[PDB]
C-alpha cells in the first residue's frame, strides 16, 4: 500500500523531469522552424514580384 | 510479337507498399503492357504509346508511363535477359586534370557513340587516395610524374553503359601513349585532345576486374573519397540544372560547350538522383509562386540530373540573361541567343533551371553540392 | 505505471499470442531483435531493462511443444523470455480431464510463479489478457485452472477473455461440445467479461470483404489480434476519452453471469478498395451493425442488444461520431432492451492503426464495436443441443471418466448451462411491471 | 451543389462511358492514378457532380458498370484511365448475355439487378443534394436494352423526382450488327417512353457520316465514335459545373425541350468540328458555329431535319462570346427557315453559354434537337418489326424466356401510339 | 517394355525410365523389384524436402523499405 | 520427446516393418548407413519420436522386430535400410509357427516374449515421455497373430497408459491365404478389442484393388502394396514429428474417433494416390484430396462404407494449405453425405493439419474412419469359424496344443459381442 503509491510516484516524478525538458526544446525548436518559414515567405514574395 | 518483358515498381501516394508489377514493351509498333503479380490480373491492356523509347529500358532507370512512374528491378524472362543482358556494361571513364577546359567535347565523344551516362563528379583528389589509384603501376619509376599530374587539379568521373563497353572505351581511348596516338592519328579522344603519355586525356580500367576496383575507389558504397571540389563561398556563384529531359535526350557536353564560350567558369559538377521529398528542398521557393508547380517537380524527378555550379565573369550579361527568360519559347524570339532560346523546347522540358532570385544563389549551390553530399 | 498482463494458452492462444504481438512489436517500433531503433508508451505491453531489451509482459502457455518451439525458432527468437515461453511434453488431447484434473499440476506451479515474477515488476496491473479456445484439452481445462487460480490470489483485479467460440456449422473436433459446457460453466464464476470469436464467421469477413479466398490461420489471428489492439490501446496512447478494461468490463456486463459480448470490426478493407471509398466514422460506424462485420456467426435481428462500446482509432471526429450515434439510434433493425436507453460507450484514440506487412490497409479511422447482446443465447442453444444428442447415451465419456474426472460435473456443467440459458430469457423479455 | 450518377449498361454504353470519363477527367484535370495536375482552380469548383472524393485528395468517378459477361469490365479496367473507378461499382456477372431482351429483363439480368441498385442506392445516399442518373446503353443487342431498361424502371420506381438522362445507340439503316435490333429496340422503347425524361439518340452511320465528310478520316475507329459522343457528353452537363452566363442545368434543360411528357426524344449534336486540312483556314466565330451546328450532316443521328419541323432546339456554347452574336445570329437562323420550326410554339429556342471552353478549344457548342425527324429512326424500326413479326421468327428465345406476343404487340402498339403525335404537331 | 497394343499399353510406355531396367542379370522383373518402386510419390524421389513452415513463411522480419518522408534540410535543421 | 516404439512381428509384418522404416528414413534423412544427411534442420529435430541417437550421428532405429524362425529376420538384415536395426533388437526363436495362433500364443511363444519383453524395457525408458507402443501384426497367419496378441497384452499392462496403436493384416474377403486363418485370427480379434486402443485393419486384397485401379500397376508387388501401408503408418504420426498448425497426437485422433472403448477398429487409407504416369497432369488441392480420401476404392480395408454408416473420422492434412478449404471440403462431404453418417455424434470429424509435405509432393492425407462397415469383415470371420467348429475341422493342434475347445467358444461369442455393438448405433 505504502510502497505501491512510493514507487508510482517516483516512476511519475522520474520520466517527468524529462519529459519537461524535450517538451521544452521540442516548443522552442517549432518556434525557429516557423522563424525559418517567416524568412522563406518573404523570399517566395520577392520571386512573385 | 517480339515484346519486351520488364518487372517494376511503383510508390502509390496512398498505401505505402511498393506496387509490383510486369512491364511489356513492343517495339514494332510502340505499345505498353502490365501485368500484376500480387493478383494475376491485366493492367493498362496492349496500347499504343508515343512517349517510351528502346534507350529508357534499362535496369534500374526511371520510366514515367500514365504518371503511375516506374522503377526497373529485373530483366523480365531469360529471352529479353539475353537480348539486353550481356549487353550493357558498366565502366569508369575519367577525364584528366587537363582537359577540364575542353570537358564539354569529351562527354560529347561519350554522347556519340551511345554510352549512357549513369554518374558523374568533379573532385580534387585527396593525397591518400592517390596511392589506392596507382597500384596498376606500383613501384615502378613513373610514380612521380603520375602523382604530380593525377594530384594537381580537379578530375571528373565517370560511369558509362553500352555493349562491351570496357573496350569500346578502349578504342575510344586509342593507344595508351598520347605521343603514339599522334603518330598513328586513328582519330582517337587523345590524337583530338591530347599532350603526351602522362597527361593525355583520359585512361583507367583494362578489364572488369579493374573495373571494380575503380569504381570502388573512385565512387564508393556508403561514400568517402571526392572532397566535393565546389568552392561554396565564391560569393559570384550560381547553381543550374542541366535537367533530366536534356540528360536523357543526351546535351550534357553541349550544355558544356555554350557555357563555356562565354567565359563562364564552371566550378563543380555532380549527377544525383533526384527523389520527391528532395525536389520539394530544391524548388522550395516555387510553390504558390508558380501555378504549375507540379509539373516542374515531376520534370526533376523524372530522371537522373546533374547539378553544376558557375562562377560569374562576362560582364554586363549575368548568367540570369545568359539564360534569358524561363520558356523557350519566350527566349526564341525575345533575347533570341540565349541557351534557353536554342538548346531546349516545350516549357515542361526546358534546357536548364537557374537561381532566379539574386540572395537565393548560395543556397542551391550549397543544396546539391554539401547539404546532399 | 499502466500494464496489462497477457496470457495465451493452447496451441490456439499461442498463435493468436504471436500474432498479436508481432503487432505490438510494429505499433511500439519494436524490432524481432528486442532493442528499439532510437515516448513512454511502450510500457504497457514491452518492459525495459538497462541497455534496452524490451521484453513482452506475456505467458505463453501449452501442454505440448512445437508450437512454443515454433515461436522460439521462428523470427521472434531474441525478443521472447526464454521462462516466459511454457513447454510442457506431453499433448491434452482434446480431453477436459486432461486439463483440468490430470496434466494441469505439471504446470500449473510454474506457470503461477512466472505470473507472480511479472506482477511483482508491474506498479499498475490493469488486468489479464486471457487468450484461449473452447476447444482443445489445454485451452479448455488448463485455463479453469489458471482462473481457479487467479481468483484466489488476486480476486480484485480484471480477467478479459478473448475466446475462440467453436465454429456453429463447421468444427474441427466432435467433443468440443464437452469442452465447452465444461470450460463454460467453470469459468463462468470466474469471468469478468469474455468477448467470444467465431473462425467461420471471420472466413465470411475475409471472402466477402478481404477478398482471400485462401485465407490461412495467420490471416484468420491478425485480425483478431488488431481487436485486442484497438481494445488494449487507450491506455498506451492519449486521446480525446480515455477507456480502460475495468470501465469495459463495468460498462459491458450487467449481471454477474451474463458477460458475454461480441466483437466486431471496421475497416476490413483489403489495399484496393480503401481508397476508391469514402471511409467515413458514420459509415464504418454502420458497418459494424451489419449482420455480415460481426466476428460470431449469430444474427444480432434475432435478440436485443444490451450494451455497446464502441472504441474509435485514428483520425476522428468526435462530433461525427456523436452525428452517427444519433443516425443509428433511430433505425428499428436496432433495437434495445428497454431498460438501457444509454447503451453506447465512447473511446477515441488519437493513434492510427498500424498495419503489418500482409493483408490490412493503411486506415487513417477504424473502429471496434464491442456489443453486449442476448442474441448470443441462439448460440448457445446450438451446441446446447449437440450436448443434449451427445450426451444421449455417453458418446466419448470413458475417455473423461476414466482419467479421474467425476461423472457428475456433466449434470452439473449441464444444469449451470441450462441456468444460463434460462437466464438469458427474462433479461431479453420486455418489463411489463 | 449538385450530383449525377452515372451508368453503364452494355458492351457498347461501357466504352462510350469509358471514353466519357476520359474526356471529362482531361477536362477537369484528374490522372489516371487519381490525384490532381492541372492548371485553374476552376475547376475543383464542381468537382463533386461527377467525382466523388476520397482520402488523400483520390477522385472516384460516380459511376456503376454493370454487364452480363466479364469480358467488358476487364476491358475497361485496363483501359488507360482504368483504375479510377470503383471496384465494388465493378458490377459483373459471370453468364451470357445473349444479346436476348428477354434475357436482359427477365433472366440473369433482373437477377443482377437487385445487387446493382444497392451500390446504386449507396451512390445516391453519399449525395447531399442529387439530380440526375445517366445511363449510356444501346438499344440494339441485350444488356443495355433488357437491363437498361429495367434499371431505367427501378430507378425511376425509387426516385420519382429526379431528371433521367439517358445516351442511347440506336441501329443504323445501313447496316446490322446483329441480326434482333428491331427485337430489341421496340420493347427498349415501350419501356423508354413512358419513364425517363431525356433521351439522346446517337446513331453510327450519322458517326461516320461526320468523321468522313466533316472530319475527313478514312480508318474512323471506336475511339472515334465514343469520342464524338463523349463530346457532346460533356458538353450537355457543363453549365452546372463550369460558371458563367445563362447557365442552365438537365432539368431547365429538359423544361424548355418537352412540350408534351412522351416527346422527349432528341438528337445531339457537336459543332466545333474540322478536319485536320482545314484547321488552319478555319474562321472559328459564333457565326460559323450556329451555321455548322444547323448544317443537317453534323446531327449524329441518321436522321434528316429538313424532312420535319423542329419543335424546340437547344444550344448550349462555351466560350468567351458576346451574345449580341448568339442572340441575333440564333434569331436569323430562326428567320432564314422558318417552315422547318413550328409556330406553336414561338421563340423556340434555349441558349446556354459557359465561360470555360474545353482544353485546347477555344468557341464550342452542343446542338439537343426536339424535333419531327426523329419519326423517320422510329418508324423505320416498326416496319422492320412488322417485317420480321408478321412471320413469328427470331422468337422462340422470347417465348421460352418469357416473353408473351400480347406484350410484343403491346411494344409495337405503343410505338405507333408516339409515331402518331410526332406527325400531329408537325402536320398541326 | 510393353510393345504391343493390348491392355496397359500406355502405362508400358510410361515409367520405363523407372521401371524397365534392371541390368541384365538381375533376374526378372518380381525377383528384382520385390521391395517396390518409385509410385506414390509423383516423379522426382530426389526432390529436397519443404522447409517453409506457416510461422517462418508468415512471420518474416519486416521492415519499411519505403521511400524517407524526410527533407534533407529538415533534417540538418531539426539536427542542428 | 513423445517417442513412439514401433513393435514389428511375422514375417508378414517384419516385411511390413522394413518399408515402413524406409518412408520415415525417406521423409527424414536417416541413410542406408545411418548418418544424417539430411537437407532441412525441421527433420533433424523430432527425429527421437522414430529414431534414436548415438556416438557418430548414427540413429538406431528405436524398433523391435519379432519373428518364431531365423528367416526375414535375415530377409530384414540384407535388402532395404536392413543395417540400421540394432544387430540386438533382431530378437529371434529357431522353431515356426506354421499358421497355428497356439504356438505363437502358448508354446512357441511363450519361450521367446519373455526375452521380447525384455528389449521393449531396454528401449522403452530411455524415451522421455513414451508416446507409446505401435504393432504391426498379421491376423491372418500365425507368429504374429499369436505372439503378437501375447506381446500387445503383457506390454499393455508393464505400462498402462500408452496408446498402442496397431496396424494389422486382417484375413483378405474372397481369395485366402490360410486354411487356418479363420480360427487363427478371431483368436485375434479376441484379445485385441480387449489390450489395444485404436486399430486399423489392413486388407492384403483391398491395396490390390487399389494398387490396379488407382495406381495402375502391371504387376504389383507385396512390397508395392507394403508402401501404401507404410504411408497411412506415417501420416497418422506427421504431427507428432514435423512442425504445423492444429497439431494432432495420437491421443487425439483417439480421443477424437473412439466413441464408447470396445469400438476401436478402424479403417485406414492414404489420399494423394494417382498413376505414376498421370501424376504430372495430377490438380493436387484440397477439393481433389478430398474427393480421393473419403472416397471408397481409396480404402485400405474391404469394408464399403456405403453399406454401413460412420461413427467418426480424421484426416490429417499435411500441407501448407488454405484451413478455411479444409473446413468447408470437411463440411461438404459431412453435409452432403449425410445418410453415410451417424447423427447421435454431431461434427463427425477431426480437421488435423501439419506443415512438412510428404517428399515429392505438396500436400497429402491419411484417412481414418470407425465405418460401422467393419462389422461385415468381423461377420465373414465368424461366419467362418462357425462353419468350422461346427464340424470339428482342423481342431485337434489348437486342443492338444493347450488350448480348450471352451476357449475357442469365448472368443465367436466376444467377437459377435462385438460384430454387434457396431450394428446397434450402427443404424440409430
Ligand atoms: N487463430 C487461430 N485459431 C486456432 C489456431 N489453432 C487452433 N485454433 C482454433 O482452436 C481450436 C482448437 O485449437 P486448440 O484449443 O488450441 O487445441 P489445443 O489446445 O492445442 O489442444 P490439442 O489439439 O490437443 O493440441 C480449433 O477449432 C480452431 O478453431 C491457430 O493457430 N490460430
Ligand atoms: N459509339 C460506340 N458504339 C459502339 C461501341 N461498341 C459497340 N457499339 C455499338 O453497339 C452495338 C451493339 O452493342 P450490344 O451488342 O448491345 O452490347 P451489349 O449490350 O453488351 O450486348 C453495335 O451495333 C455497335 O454499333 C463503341 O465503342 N462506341
Ligand atoms: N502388406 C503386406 N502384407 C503381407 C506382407 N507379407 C505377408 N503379408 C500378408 O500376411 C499374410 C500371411 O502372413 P503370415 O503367414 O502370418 O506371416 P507370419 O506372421 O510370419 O506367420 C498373407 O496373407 C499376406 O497377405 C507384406 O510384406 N506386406
Amino acid at each position: 500500500k505504502s510502497n505501491e503509491r512510493d514507487r508510482l510516484k517516483a516512476e511519475w516524478d522520474q520520466h517527468n523531469d524529462r519529459k519537461f525538458v524535450d517538451s521544452l526544446v521540442k516548443a522552442r525548436i517549432k518556434d525557429a522552424m516557423q522563424g525559418f518559414i517567416i524568412n522563406t515567405e518573404e523570399r517566395r514574395n520577392k520571386l512573385r514580384e | 510479337s517480339e515484346r519486351f518483358v520488364f518487372i517494376a515498381e511503383w510508390y502509390d501516394p496512398n498505401a505505402s507498399l511498393f506496387r509490383r508489377y510486369e512491364l511489356l514493351f513492343y517495339p514494332g509498333d510502340g505499345s505498353v503492357e502490365m501485368h500484376d503479380v500480387k493478383n494475376h490480373r491485366t493492367f493498362l491492356k496492349r496500347t499504343k504509346y508515343e512517349d517510351l523509347h528502346l534507350e529508357d529500358l534499362f535496369i534500374g532507370n526511371k520510366v514515367n508511363v500514365f504518371s503511375r512512374q516506374l522503377v526497373l528491378i529485373d530483366y523480365g524472362d531469360q529471352y529479353t535477359a539475353r537480348q539486353l543482358g550481356s549487353k550493357k556494361e558498366k565502366t569508369l571513364a575519367l577525364i584528366k586534370p587537363d582537359a577540364v577546359s575542353k570537358a564539354g567535347e569529351i562527354i560529347e565523344i561519350i554522347n556519340k557513340a551511345g554510352f549512357t551516362l549513369t554518374k558523374l563528379k568533379m573532385m580534387t583528389l585527396s593525397r591518400k587516395e592517390a596511392t589506392d589509384f596507382h597500384i596498376d603501376h606500383q613501384s615502378r619509376p613513373f610514380l612521380n610524374e603520375l602523382i604530380q599530374f593525377i594530384t594537381s587539379g580537379p578530375i571528373i568521373a565517370m560511369e558509362i553503359l553500352r555493349d562491351d563497353a570496357i573496350c569500346e572505351w578502349k578504342k575510344l581511348l586509342g593507344p595508351a601513349n598520347s605521343g603514339l596516338a599522334r603518330t598513328d592519328a586513328p582519330g582517337s579522344i587523345r590524337a583530338v585532345f591530347g599532350t603526351d603519355g602522362i597527361r593525355n586525356a583520359a585512361h583507367g580500367p583494362d578489364s572488369l576486374s579493374c573495373a571494380a576496383r575503380e569504381m570502388e575507389l573512385f565512387f564508393p558504397s556508403s561514400g568517402v573519397c571526392g572532397p566535393a571540389n565546389t568552392a561554396k563561398f565564391t560569393n559570384c556563384t550560381t547553381c543550374c540544372i542541366v535537367k533530366p529531359h536534356a540528360i536523357s535526350e543526351g546535351l550534357l557536353g553541349k550544355i558544356l560547350m555554350a557555357i563555356r564560350d562565354a567565359g563562364f567558369e564552371i566550378s563543380a559538377m555532380q549527377m544525383f538522383n533526384m527523389d520527391r521529398v528532395n525536389v520539394e528542398e530544391f524548388y522550395e521557393v516555387y510553390k504558390g509562386v508558380v501555378s504549375e508547380y507540379n509539373e516542374m517537380v515531376t520534370e526533376m524527378y523524372s530522371g537522373p540530373c546533374v547539378a553544376m555550379e558557375i562562377q560569374q565573369t562576362n560582364p554586363t550579361m549575368t548568367f540570369r540573361e545568359f539564360c534569358g527568360p524561363a520558356d523557350p519559347e519566350i527566349a526564341r524570339h525575345l533575347r533570341p541567343g540565349t541557351l534557353r532560346a536554342i538548346f531546349g523546347k516545350t516549357k515542361i522540358q526546358n534546357a536548364v533551371h537557374c537561381t532566379d532570385l539574386p540572395e537565393d544563389g548560395l543556397l542551391e549551390v550549397q543544396y546539391f553540392f554539401k547539404i546532399l553530399d | 505505471q499502466r500494464e496489462c498482463i497477457s496470457v495465451h494458452v493452447g496451441q490456439a492462444g499461442v498463435q493468436i499470442g504471436n500474432a498479436c504481438w508481432e503487432l505490438y512489436c510494429l505499433e511500439h517500433g519494436i524490432q524481432p531483435d528486442g532493442q528499439m531503433p532510437s515516448d513512454d508508451s511502450f510500457n504497457t505491453f514491452f518492459s525495459e531493462t538497462g541497455a534496452g531489451k524490451h521484453v513482452p509482459r506475456a505467458v505463453f502457455v501449452d501442454l505440448e511443444p512445437t508450437v512454443i518451439d515454433e515461436v522460439r525458432t521462428g523470427t521472434y527468437r531474441q525478443l521472447f523470455h526464454p521462462e516466459q515461453l511454457i513447454t510442457g511434453k506431453e499433448d491434452a488431447a482434446n480431453n477436459y480431464a486432461r486439463g483440468h484434473y490430470t496434466i494441469g499440476k505439471e504446470l500449473i506451479d510454474l506457470v503461477l510463479d512466472r505470473i507472480r515474477k511479472l506482477a511483482d515488476q508491474c506498479t499498475g496491473l490493469q488486468g489479464f489478457l486471457i487468450f484461449h479456445s473452447f476447444g482443445g484439452g489445454t485451452g479448455s481445462g488448463f485455463t479453469s485452472l489458471l482462473m481457479e487460480r487467479l481468483s484466489v490470489d488476486y480476486g480484485k483485479k480484471s480477467k478479459l477473455e478473448f475466446s475462440i467460440y467453436p465454429a456453429p456449422q463447421v468444427s474441427t473436433a466432435v467433443v468440443e461440445p464437452y469442452n465447452s459446457i465444461l470450460t463454460t460453466h467453470t469459468t463462468l464464476e470466474h469471468s469478468d467479461c469474455a468477448f467470444m470469436v467465431d473462425n467461420e464467421a471471420i472466413y465470411d469477413i475475409c471472402r466477402r470483404n478481404l477478398d482471400i479466398e485462401r485465407p490461412t490461420y495467420t490471416n484468420l489471428n491478425r485480425l483478431i489480434s488488431q481487436i485486442v489492439s484497438s481494445i488494449t490501446a487507450s491506455l498506451r496512447f492519449d486521446g480525446a476519452l480515455n477507456v480502460d478494461l475495468t470501465e469495459f468490463q463495468t460498462n459491458l456486463v450487467p449481471y454477474p453471469r451474463i458477460h458475454f459480448p461480441l466483437a466486431t470490426y471496421a475497416p476490413v478493407i483489403s489495399a484496393e478498395k480503401a481508397y476508391h471509398e469514402q471511409l467515413s466514422v458514420a459509415e464504418i460506424t454502420n458497418a459494424c451493425f451489419e449482420p455480415a462485420n460481426q466476428m460470431v456467426k449469430c444474427d444480432p435481428r434475432h435478440g436485443k442488444y444490451m450494451a455497446c462500446c464502441l472504441l474509435y482509432r485514428g483520425d476522428v471526429v468526435p462530433k461525427d461520431v456523436n452525428a452517427a450515434i444519433a443516425a443509428i439510434k433511430t433505425k428499428r433493425s436496432i433495437q434495445f432492451v428497454d431498460w438501457c436507453p444509454t447503451g453506447f460507450k465512447v473511446g477515441i484514440n488519437y493513434q492510427p492503426p498500424t498495419v503489418v506487412p500482409g493483408d490490412l490497409a493503411k486506415v487513417q479511422r477504424a473502429v471496434c464495436m464491442l456489443s453486449n447482446t442476448t442474441a448470443i443465447a441462439e448460440a448457445w442453444a446450438r451446441l446446447d443441443h449437440k450436448f443434449d444428442l451427445m450426451y444421449a447415451k455417453r458418446a466419448f465419456v470413458h475417455w473423461y471418466v476414466g482419467e479421474g474426472m467425476e461423472e457428475g460435473e456433466f449434470s452439473e456443467a449441464r444444469e449451470d448451462m441450462a441456468a444460463l440459458e434460462k437466464d438469458y430469457e427474462e433479461v431479453g423479455m420486455d418489463s411489463v411491471e | 451543389m449538385r450530383e449525377i450518377v452515372h451508368l453503364q449498361a452494355g458492351q457498347c454504353g461501357n466504352q462510350i462511358g469509358a471514353k466519357f470519363w476520359e474526356v471529362i477527367s482531361d477536362e477537369h484535370g484528374i490522372d489516371p492514378t487519381g490525384t490532381y495536375h492541372g492548371d485553374s482552380d476552376l475547376q475543383l469548383e464542381r468537382i463533386n457532380v461527377y467525382y466523388n472524393e476520397a482520402t488523400g485528395g483520390k477522385y472516384v468517378p460516380r459511376a456503376v458498370l454493370v454487364d452480363l459477361e466479364p469480358g467488358t469490365m476487364d476491358s475497361v479496367r485496363s483501359g488507360p484511365f482504368g483504375q479510377i473507378f470503383r471496384p465494388d461499382n465493378f458490377v459483373f456477372g459471370q453468364s451470357g448475355a445473349g444479346n436476348n431482351w428477354a434475357k436482359g429483363h427477365y433472366t440473369e439480368g433482373a437477377e443482377l439487378v437487385d445487387s446493382v441498385l444497392d451500390v446504386v442506392r449507396k451512390e445516391a445516399e453519399s449525395c447531399d443534394c442529387l439530380q440526375g442518373f445517366q445511363l449510356t446503353h444501346s438499344l440494339g443487342g441485350g444488356t443495355g436494352s433488357g437491363m437498361g431498361t429495367l434499371l431505367i424502371s427501378k430507378i425511376r420506381e425509387e426516385y420519382p423526382d429526379r431528371i433521367m438522362n439517358t445516351f442511347s445507340v440506336v441501329p443504323s439503316p445501313k447496316v446490322s450488327d446483329t441480326v434482333v435490333e428491331p427485337y430489341n429496340a421496340t420493347l427498349s422503347v415501350h419501356q423508354l417512353v413512358e419513364n425517363t425524361d431525356e433521351t439522346y439518340c446517337i446513331d453510327n452511320e450519322a458517326l461516320y457520316d461526320i468523321c468522313f465528310r466533316t472530319l475527313k478520316l478514312t480508318t474512323p475507329t471506336y475511339g472515334d465514335l465514343n469520342h464524338l459522343v463523349s463530346a457532346t457528353m460533356s458538353g450537355v452537363t457543363t453549365c452546372l459545373r463550369f460558371p458563367g452566363q445563362l447557365n442552365a442545368d438537365l432539368r431547365k434543360l429538359a423544361v424548355n425541350m418537352v412540350p408534351f411528357p412522351r416527346l422527349h426524344f432528341f438528337m445531339p449534336g457537336f459543332a466545333p468540328l474540322t478536319s485536320r486540312g482545314s484547321q488552319q483556314y478555319r474562321a472559328l466565330t459564333v457565326p460559323e458555329l450556329t451555321q455548322q451546328m444547323f448544317d443537317a450532316k453534323n446531327m449524329m443521328a441518321a436522321c434528316d431535319p429538313r424532312h420535319g419541323r423542329y419543335l424546340t432546339v437547344a444550344a448550349v456554347f462555351r466560350g468567351r462570346m458576346s451574345m449580341k452574336e448568339v442572340d441575333e445570329q440564333m434569331l436569323n437562323v430562326q428567320n432564314k427557315n422558318s417552315s422547318y420550326f413550328v409556330e406553336w410554339i414561338p421563340n423556340n429556342v434555349k441558349t446556354a453559354v459557359c465561360d470555360i471552353p474545353p482544353r485546347g478549344l477555344k468557341m464550342s457548342a452542343t446542338f439537343i434537337g426536339n424535333s419531327t425527324a426523329i419519326q423517320e429512326l422510329f418508324k423505320r424500326i416498326s416496319e422492320q418489326f412488322t417485317a420480321m413479326f408478321r412471320r413469328k421468327a427470331f422468337l422462340h428465345w422470347y417465348t421460352g424466356e418469357g416473353m408473351d406476343e400480347m406484350e410484343f404487340t403491346e411494344a409495337e402498339s405503343n410505338m405507333n401510339d408516339l409515331g402518331n403525335p410526332v406527325v400531329t404537331r408537325g402536320a398541326c | 517394355r510393353g510393345q504391343c497394343l493390348l491392355y496397359n499399353w500406355e502405362e508400358e510406355r510410361a515409367t520405363n525410365h523407372l521401371d524397365q531396367v534392371p541390368s541384365m542379370q538381375d533376374g526378372s522383373e518380381s525377383f528384382f523389384f520385390r521391395h517396390g518402386h518409385q509410385g506414390l510419390l509423383t516423379l522426382w524421389p530426389q526432390s529436397p524436402m519443404s522447409s517453409r513452415t506457416t510461422q517462418k513463411d508468415s512471420y518474416q522480419p519486416p521492415g519499411n523499405h519505403s521511400q524517407p518522408v524526410r527533407g534533407k534540410r529538415e533534417a540538418m535543421l531539426e539536427m542542428f
